[PDB]
Parts: structure tokens; C-alpha cells; sequence
């Protein structure tokens, strides 16, 4: 179990951890979070109590590091730091923990929910899709455009999610048109899964990162992202069957993770009833397909 | 975007646009079988591109060969037009291709821009305008040469024969799309009024009769009146 210690909390402030969150006063005597759980990613996430605009927080994997989170007056916002001297490091921890300063990440022992949510998701391949090299954690806010987007505008401040466009040469073999494009098999099989992305751990993991950026953060460009992933197995003929299995536990966990009240935004209407009903694989994600029906019956 | 009512004049300037109509690439009699069910059989069909500038009308037959083994046909005549228009798109010299190209139907607008990739400064555009297209089969020659027609082939017609030697080609075009819809709400009396006269013919490279200038004010009149009966005749006014 590992530390993330704060230097203090100057400004009223709800702090996420995961899917977790908990509200801290002005200058309230709070120093971090403990118990995290070693094996998984997790993002530590913000919003100012006096500007709602702006969520933003911080992916990382207490396994590379000691990161602590020191408010900046100038910047105006939390900021991750690496700590390097390790002695320090856990002194201030240790201290911390006697004073009973921190917050105790709160997981229930029957509760698989977040591994369900980051189980293909690695830092070393959201390190690629956020560039910043320097840091071993990666920075995400609400605002921030993907490559797609700006195509369509600061290059270093980008969401590099792998670029899917279904009218596009990439996506279209010439003399396939109609096969490719009402079947998008080759797109999914060869040009993504062999050609770019290597393996659908890799795929799944890009897409339950764009989901998570989306719900965290109302991150919109990730929004687009996670539904056109979908998309494109649901709309393939030719998908291997443990990818069928593995994508339906993947979004139902999403979607039972999903606040209720934000389904409105986070959901796109046409994609899911394509998918669920029109597609493919329309018979091919049953519980997903039951969660969905049960829980968001008007989208649908 | 669409093309309406407001940006009407854009089809008369010089930047080369084709309309594509493919209301008559799949064409079928439907008959009942000897068991009592019914059946259809294919009959041979074209794919309708306009230069409205210039009358040039590139007329690609689909030969009902086309169809033969194949599944889902309406929709595969949509994407069949759209290859066989990027196929007639890429036979022309760079600066006889269109800038834009005008679907009459919403439905060919993802056929046609997949097959376009290749093309991405063409625009393809839909339009908000209800075109008679469906009715170039009512013109005698056009019907004869799909009709006649045993492989795929393409012809190559002028469909305002020699009006352009008179008149502008805005005119022209509303001339052309008033016969056309005459034709598609009465074709036979649309008929009639274009070849009452015997005297008055059809040159054998042209596809109308050669009216008179004044000859074509009364036609154009008569046409009017069809349709507005026509209209009455239906809604009872
Ligand atoms: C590099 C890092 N600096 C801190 C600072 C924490 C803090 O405010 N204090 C007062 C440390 C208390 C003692 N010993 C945590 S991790």
C-alpha cells in the first residue's frame, strides 16, 4: 500500500482518487492519501470549489515513483511532484500517517470495480498518449484537445489517442469500398490491431483511458475517442470471440460506473443504438445490452 | 453544404459541378411466380450526371448483368453509381474534372464520398432542391439506348440540344426541368404537347423538337397548365 502526502490544502478543493472523491475546507489540515493499492494505475483528480471550470488531475503508478501534491499559488492549481530523496520521502509520510493527517483510500474488499475499470490501461502507454517526458506521471484537464480534434492547437498540451476515421484512405482499401466501409473487419483486424496497435490488450487499454478521461474529467475529445472504438468492433463482421467476451465486461463496468445524471452528455445516442441494436455484434454483448437497458432505457 | 433554392445561380458559373441522379440505376418489374409469390426481375437501368452548365449528360447504362449473384441490390446500385462516377471522374483530364458534384438522393452522399477519397478537393454536396431526374427515361432516345443496350456502355448526350446557341443556360436548365417534370406527373399528356404538331421535329442528333422560340413560349405554357391541373386533378382544387 502506498502514500500520495500533500504539502497542505490552501483552497477549498474535491479531491478524486479513482472513483472516489471527498471535499477539503480552505486551509484544512489535510496531507494526502494513503492505502492506495499497488498493481493498478490511478489518477488524482481536482475541482475548485470557486471555479467548477476545470477539472484536472494527475495519472499515475505509485510503483515508479513517490509523487506527493504541493499546491502552487502562482499556477493557481495542485501539482504532482516526484520526490527523489526516498528518506525524506518517508519521514514526511510516516509523520503524516502518526499525526492521522490523510485520508484512507477507501476500497470495500469485495469491490473489483476500478481493476475492472484499468484492467488493460498501463503508464507506459498513457505516458505516450500524454507527452511529457520529464515527468513519470501524466496531467489531464478538461479542456485539453486530441490529435483528431486539431485537424480538424497547442501540440504539447494534446491528447495523442490513436486517430480512427471510418472515410478515410487508411480506413478503405481501393476496390473495397463498400465492403470496407459497411464492413470494417480489415480496419479493426489489420490496420489497428496488427498494424497499430499490435494486440487488443493495447486497444482496450487506449479505450477504457478515453472512457475514464471522458467520465473524470467531461473530457470531451476522449468522449469521441472511447465511442469510436466501440464503434468500430461493433461495426466489423470478423471480431475474435474472447474480444467480444472481453469488450462486453469491459463497458458494462463502464457503464454501471457511469453517474446516472451524466449519462445525458457522456452517452452517445446514435452510436449505442447502432451498436446494441443495428450492428454486428448487436447480439454479442449481453450484459452489456441488459445494464443499459436497465439503467438508461430513454437513450435507447 | 446543400444546394437550395437560395444558392440557385451557383449552378451556372464556371466552376465544373455534375448533378447524379441514380433514381433509375436499378430498375425492376415485380410479377407473381407460378407458386403464387412474388418475384422481381431487373431491367436494364443508367445513372444520370449533368453538367447543367454546358447540357453535357454522361449516361452510364447498368446492364442488368450487373446484378447477377449479387445480394441487397438497392443498396450495392448506390455504391455501384458512386464507383462508376469516380470512374468517369478519373478517365477525364484534370481540367475537365468537377469541383463539386451534386447528389439528388441524401442517400448517395457516403457511397460517393468513400469512393472520392482519392479526390478530397471535390466536394460532394446534397441539395435541398426536388430535381425531376427520375423522368429522363420518359425522353424516347435515352429509354432506347438503355433499353437496347446488352453490356455496359456509356453515351454521351447534350440534353439541351442547341438551346445554349439562344438562350442562357439558367434558362435552359428551368426549360429542361419543367419538361422533366411535366413528364413525371402526366407522361402522357406531357407527350402529347411536345409532338401534337407533325410538323415540328426531332433532328436525328438532338433529343427535343425544334420549336421556335415562340413555339417554345406556348410549350412552356402548356407544360405549366399540365402540371398545375395535374396538381388539381389530384389534391381536387
Ligand atoms: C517532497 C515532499 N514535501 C512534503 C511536505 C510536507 C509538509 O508540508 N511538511 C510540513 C512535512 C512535515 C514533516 N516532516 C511532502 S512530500
Amino acid at each position: 500500500m502506498n502514500t500520495v502526502p500533500f504539502t497542505s490544502a490552501p483552497i477549498e478543493v474535491t479531491i478524486g482518487i479513482d472513483q472516489y472523491s471527498f471535499n477539503v475546507k480552505e486551509n484544512q489540515p489535510f496531507h494526502g492519501i494513503k492505502d492506495i493499492p499497488i498493481g493498478h494505475v490511478h489518477v488524482i483528480h481536482f475541482q475548485h470549489a470557486d471555479n467548477s471550470s476545470m477539472r484536472y488531475g494527475y495519472w499515475f503508478d505509485c510503483r515508479m515513483g513517490n509523487f506527493y501534491i504541493q499546491y502552487d499559488p502562482k499556477d493557481g492549481l495542485y501539482k504532482m511532484m516526484e520526490e527523489r530523496d526516498g528518506a525524506k520521502f518517508e519521514n514526511i509520510v510516516h509523520n503524516f500517517k502518526e499525526r492521522q493527517m490523510m485520508v484512507s483510500y477507501p476500497k470495500i474488499d469485495e469491490d473489483d470495480t476500478w481493476y475492472n475499470l484499468t484492467e488493460f490501461v498501463q503508464m507506459d502507454k498513457i505516458r505516450k498518449i500524454v507527452r511529457k517526458d520529464e515527468n513519470q506521471f501524466s496531467y489531464v484537464d478538461s479542456s485539453m484537445t486530441t490529435v483528431q480534434e486539431n485537424e480538424l492547437s497547442d501540440p504539447a498540451h494534446s491528447l495523442n489517442y490513436t486517430v480512427i476515421n471510418f472515410k478515410s484512405r487508411e480506413a478503405i482499401r481501393p476496390g473495397h469500398e463498400m465492403e470496407d466501409f459497411l464492413d470494417k473487419s480489415y480496419y479493426l483486424n489489420t490496420v489497428m490491431l496488427q498494424g497499430i496497435f499490435k494486440n487488443s490488450s493495447n486497444y482496450f487499454g487506449e479505450l477504457q483511458f478515453a472512457f475514464l478521461n471522458a467520465m473524470f474529467f467531461g473530457n470531451y475529445g476522449s468522449s469521441l475517442q472511447w465511442h469510436a472504438m466501440i464503434e468500430l468492433i461493433c461495426s466489423s463482421a470478423t471480431v475474435p470471440k474472447h474480444m467480444l467476451d472481453k469488450l462486453d465486461e469491459i463497458l458494462y463496468y463502464q457503464i454501471k460506473t457511469l453517474p446516472e445524471q451524466y449519462s445525458d452528455i457522456l452517452l452517445n445516442e446514435r452510436v449505442w443504438n447502432i451498436c446494441l441494436y443495428s450492428s454486428f455484434q448487436k447480439n454479442s454483448l449481453h450484459n452489456t445490452e441488459k445494464i443499459m437497458e436497465n439503467k438508461y432505457p430513454e437513450l435507447l | 453544404g446543400a444546394m437550395n433554392s437560395s444558392n440557385y445561380a451557383e449552378l451556372f458559373n464556371n466552376d465544373i459541378k455534375l448533378f447524379v441522379d441514380d433514381t433509375n440505376v436499378y430498375r425492376v418489374t415485380v410479377h407473381k411466380t407460378f407458386e403464387g409469390n412474388v418475384a422481381t426481375k431487373a431491367i436494364n437501368g443508367c445513372i444520370f450526371t449533368l453538367n447543367p452548365k454546358t447540357g453535357h449528360l454522361f449516361l452510364k447504362i447498368i446492364h442488368t448483368s450487373v446484378w447477377a449473384g449479387q445480394k441487397r441490390l438497392s443498396q450495392l446500385a448506390k455504391w455501384k453509381t458512386a464507383e462508376e462516377v469516380s470512374a468517369l471522374v478519373r478517365s477525364l483530364p484534370k481540367e475537365e474534372q468537377p469541383k463539386q458534384i451534386i447528389v439528388t438522393r441524401k442517400a448517395m452522399l457516403d457511397p460517393l464520398e468513400v469512393h472520392m477519397l482519392d479526390f478530397p478537393n471535390i466536394a460532394i454536396r446534397p441539395t435541398e432542391l426536388r430535381l425531376p431526374f427520375s423522368a429522363a427515361m420518359s425522353i424516347d432516345k435515352l429509354s432506347d439506348v438503355v433499353m437496347k443496350a446488352t453490356e455496359p456502355q456509356m453515351v454521351l448526350f447534350n440534353i439541351y440540344d442547341d438551346w445554349l446557341d439562344r438562350i442562357s443556360s439558367y434558362t435552359a436548365f428551368s426549360r429542361l426541368t419543367l419538361l422533366l417534370r411535366a413528364l413525371k406527373t402526366n407522361e402522357e399528356s406531357a407527350k402529347m404537347i411536345l409532338l401534337s404538331d407533325p410538323t415540328i421535329t426531332i433532328k436525328s442528333y438532338h433529343l427535343w423538337p425544334s420549336f421556335t422560340d415562340e413555339q417554345w413560349i406556348t410549350i412552356e405554357s402548356q407544360m405549366r397548365d399540365l402540371i398545375l391541373t395535374e396538381y388539381g386533378r389530384k389534391y381536387n382544387v
